[PDB]
């Protein structure tokens, strides 16, 4: 009665420490971090198609500010707007900003539907120092200052355009606030001015603000913008006894809306990734990531723990 | 553990078993010897890369949210964007910490289950031919060689061949 | 030494895959499912309390429009609101819509007061083509259209409602505005109209917008509808110089408010059960369900999954 | 199973057990039989009951709550609100999806825990009158008629009764 | 062969019922609860800093209307809000209330830095007996009721406030919105006033509503307030030609802002407690508690069950 | 519980174990007594502390949220505010319900295994000594004295010394 066989199981020398219901630090011979906390330090164009906005945030873009003519029918999924992009044009306001800012980038791109408005007597086509194009003074490309006649004239404007299209169109279009009662009459006429767009079931009615604004390019006027969607079967009125900055057209909606917007200065690289943070891109597997709250695409789920260590083995108890 | 064998009656692992995650270790007149054990080690390691399959598994796929960074205070509506956001994340930030802590405790579990089944499965391969000494390992009460040995570790070992000249040496 | 007995378990011939922890696919004997992916094609009208609003909306149901008279005093858990629903009286909009559509389907009844209110000099009752019931020209029969007397005289009206009742009033009323300013004056002589609603801690205050909207039922003109709620030791005022679109008295508000809406196609039926979607209504004791996010009242937790098998055997190894 | 019965030595069930979860099976000089044990099956079932009724539980009893359907984008707020209840979706869809994972782990732990409990309850209840074979069963080292087998079956065994004779048998 | 020697467990005479996944009831030797269900009576006014705003809350402490001058300098972690709070002033209203209520909780700190507004020809310092300080009338300590010279003039308002300091400027500011026409020429001579306020990016304009409101304190008119945020390298122009009710300087903000409110009646106390609810604050280390959804600081996690026991030892079975 | 010690074969508890939470009772020729075993009491409370101290553990430090009490219905952003909140707070608790309930089922199962854990211990100390009784009791088949009684409750029981007189006993 002497020989004997022994039982057991492998071990290394230093192992890794888990966490479990009853103790913070159990050591395990392998384990796996399934919170992500490395970035790349760059945006990656694929698989998913990136539109950078650079000098033109994404309402420039949509107005058509001196510098934008590169978005000019871009497509994308996730538009990329930078920090440091700034203002070219005459001072604007967009009294629901984000909610604008929101739509345009939801929908996904820059499709322009040019169109004809027959506006009555009234000059088109003004411009600024302040939106200045190649030391020219320009304007939002896609929008059109009317402005009295040469006989000093501005009748009421009352134009239609019907949708019988097959997708809803967004209209956008602008009110401008003078600085003062002469700049008022030299402009447009009339004093007070007026505009009233509306549809089927909708409408919008704005009364122009005169008075001194800061000094923004040489101006203390401003132009507040405003939009208008219009369904097919539907159709828009535009009526302006003055101040109206009318739309050339409008912007194709697609009928399902996928995509989004990404602020942020980190450069566009050669990687690829399906996951983007205003950080950078992560090209991982783990469920988990630490890097940034803001994540767009197919991303791991963002928590506060700098560490959480899966046990992929058993206790280890060396020697 | 909940079976007591491993950080148990086990004293502790092998670092020379590097083939294998539970083996055998034995010595008898013709020498010692170290193996791993196939089944044993592969039955742990098919249940835990089940929990990864299934934990490094499913997408969350999201493009339009909402904001989360603001540069200014505007009051009650970014109030409730950043109220949504934070309460998303500490809810999120505990099931992983839950997740991980289930997970690594019922991990621990199975691998100390596996490792005592081992024991259990050489155990009624014996029968009345070897004693439990406590520590893991079976004190065999006849001759056996090499080939013996590997007939226990093989699962081909027949008690019955033995079963005289083991009782007479635990009895006598 | 030979006899000998053995200790085992039950197995069927086809078992049910699981999920675990560990596996994707395991076999046992038995199992249940806890996510339910059946509805019935109609809604159950028990034990719950639900009003079918029909060809009306909730908003033109509290406006009192033609063909909504059916829903006079009615008391509601959950306002069904058809998506065929149309709008048969003059062209209106309601500047926080969704809001006050929430409010009254909230509030879950319609308790109309009637008041008498004194208006001075001013013809009251006006009607419109564009509201016809029965081929006579008429109107939202909670509403009272003000207009100037036959003596070309709109003066400013003034008058005053105080709440000594034991319940919140909710008043609804609303602003015209006029397609041209001929159409304003032949309405309100005065030119601009203005209303001013107010109780001792709030206000609202509205100055018409004229200008040409679409043609809706042979109408260029808009009412926009506000509503003033005036709680129990508060009061209410009203004050117009033009274009007021008067209640014919104010709605009951319940303390607490335990009801909702919901819109959906589907017909009610003959069923009983407590829990509604827009699918229909649910008949399962599963503490989930993929139907719809949109369910009203005792109802399973909706999640994505189609199929979630809870084991209620064990592993199943048959032969 | 964290025990290795059901799925282990247990090498597979008994699709003639059809009135039972668990049972006995046996073969003596008199012949075979099948019967159903009671006490093993009942706890099973009930543990299995348990988690039926606290699952299928609790009413989530919602009414006035908040749009989730839209004709046409808005902007912020409604990004808003989609945002909240897309929230909410993935979190209780995560919640299903462990919970039913939790308790199926635990159920076929359970199930295979009660099976070892039963032939441990045997294996006490023969002491020395009998020698585990591997497979579940037990070599029955005495003469055991069906009145003998049945006494087994219903915990009135008397291991006194045949130990002389078991012993013998055993280890001559 | 006669020794035995027995393994077993304790057990007590009666244990405590305790959840698991398969029981509703179990009995286990101890168990811990984990929901507290009790508060204090009092607010602990350590170590959190407490501001009590007493018959103030904190809109009227920020206007500065008579009895809250105790809230000058003010700094808090948590501003105490009392249910009991009363005006004391010119009747008011906030078009965006609860966001202004917010901005001054969040940032945390009453630091108001005077300025000289060089306004031109109007009088300065208009008081009304709806304001009264000591019999005597008065008004908002931080405001500046403006109003028309003895030589019934007033001109157009044009001033300016730069802002190069390392800090965001709260300028907060208002409209007077007069009973009558008379009241309206009376107080301010032009018909009708207007006020523009705007910085480089962002306006608010606001015309004058005239017409009666309930009488509070002897006053049909009313006070709209708003603000403007003005950051650093940034500067804020006022514009008037009636009816401001101008500032007499700015609060500062801070630049972190981590401050709340807590409207409670409860009474602050001397015991030591860092989490406030507005039943009275908590003194226990359980993960939960059952008394308030309202709760501000380090505070266990609302939850709906009124207990939730954990067995701290085995299962009970005595005898 | 899993093992089926505590409330197994186990029949019951003992309320003269004040010092304890396992123990020994036994009966010799000196007569009886009753000794708590501090490993296996350790054991079990270092783990239920253990949970204890992850459990009460975390901060959930908020100051300014969003209001959650209203006076009067306002419509969409109010909705919005409301069921943020109840959505918040319905899973908050449903993450208390299950947390509670994962600990319990796993705390007894814990004790459970513990129990189980000091029961094999003695079984394998006494080797072929000893005889399970079936509740927990080991019958002793040699004259043990409290000095003897002691080295097995202490561990340093020897069964060697006694193995001849053992042996003799159970099958003579
Ligand atoms: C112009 O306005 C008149 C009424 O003022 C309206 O009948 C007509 O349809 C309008 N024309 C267009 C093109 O909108
Ligand atoms: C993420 O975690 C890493 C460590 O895993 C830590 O160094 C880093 O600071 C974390 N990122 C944060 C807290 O933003
Ligand atoms: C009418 O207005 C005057 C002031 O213009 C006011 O004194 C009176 O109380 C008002 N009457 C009613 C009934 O509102
Ligand atoms: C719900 O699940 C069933 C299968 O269980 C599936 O066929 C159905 O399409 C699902 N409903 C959805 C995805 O809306
Ligand atoms: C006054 O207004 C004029 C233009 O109307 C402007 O140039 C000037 O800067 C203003 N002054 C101040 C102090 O804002
Ligand atoms: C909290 O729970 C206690 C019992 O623990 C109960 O008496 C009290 O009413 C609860 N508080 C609530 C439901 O607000």
């Amino acid at each position: 009665g002497n020989p004997v066989i022994c039982m057991g199981h492998h071990a290394v020398a230093n192992g890794t420490m888990v966490k479990t219901l009853a103790d913070d630090q159990v050591e395990v011979v392998t384990a796996q971090e399934l919170v992500e906390s490395q970035n790349l330090p760059e945006l990656c164009p694929s698989p998913l198609r990136l539109v950078d906005g650079q000098t033109c945030d994404i309402i420039n873009g949509a107005l058509g500010s001196p510098g934008c003519d590169h978005l000019n029918g871009a497509e994308w999924d996730v538009f990329i707007e930078r920090p440091n992009a700034v203002d070219t044009c005459y001072p604007f306001d967009v009294p629901e900003y984000q909610s604008l800012r929101s739509i345009l980038a939801n929908n996904g791109k820059f499709e322009f539907i040019a169109e004809e408005f027959q506006w009555n007597t009234v000059k088109q086509n003004g411009k600024s120092g302040a939106c200045k194009r190649a030391n020219v003074n320009d304007f939002f490309n896609r929008l059109n200052w009317l402005v009295k006649s040469d006989g000093n004239a501005y009748p009421l404007q009352n134009l239609t355009k019907i949708n019988n299209g097959d997708y809803a169109r967004l209209y956008i279009w602008g009110v401008h606030h003078p600085s003062t009662d002469t700049e008022q009459t030299n402009l447009y006429k009339n004093n007070p001015g007026g505009v009233t767009v509306s549809t089927k079931t909708s409408q919008t009615s704005v009364v122009p603000n005169i008075g001194s604004r800061p000094l923004v390019r040489g101006q203390s006027g401003r132009v507040s913008f405003y939009w208008t969607i219009v369904e097919p079967g539907d159709l828009i009125v535009f009526n302006t006894i003055g101040n109206l900055i009318a739309p050339r057209g409008h912007y194709k909606l697609n009928n399902q809306k996928k995509s989004t917007i990404l602020n942020t200065a980190i450069p566009i690289g050669s990687c690829v990734s399906k996951c983007h943070t205003d950080k950078g891109s992560l090209s991982t597997t783990k469920p988990f990531q630490n890097i940034s709250r803001i994540a767009v695409g197919d991303c791991p789920r963002y928590v506060k723990q700098g560490s959480l260590k899966l046990a992929t083995g058993m206790r280890n108890i060396p020697e | 553990g909940l079976f007591g064998a491993i950080a148990g009656f086990i004293e502790n692992g092998w670092q020379g078993l590097i083939d294998g995650w539970y083996g055998f270790r034995h010595q008898n007149a013709e020498g010692t010897g170290t193996a791993a054990d196939l089944k044993s080690t592969q039955a742990a390691i098919d249940q835990i890369n089940g929990k990864l399959n299934r934990l490094i598994e499913k997408t969350n796929d999201k493009y339009h949210q909402i904001e989360k960074e603001f540069e200014q205070v505007e009051g009650r509506i970014q109030d409730l964007e950043k109220y949504v956001e934070d309460t998303k994340i500490d809810l999120w930030s505990y099931n992983a910490e839950l997740l991980v802590a289930l997970e690594n405790q019922h991990t621990i579990d199975v691998t100390d289950s596996e490792m005592n089944k081992l024991f259990e499965r050489v155990r009624r391969q014996l029968r009345e031919n070897a004693e439990d000494k406590g520590n893991g390992c079976f004190e065999i009460f006849h001759k056996c060689d090499n080939n013996c040995i590997e007939s226990i570790r093989n699962g081909t070992y027949d008690h019955d061949i033995y079963r005289d000249e083991a009782i007479n040496n635990r009895f006598q």
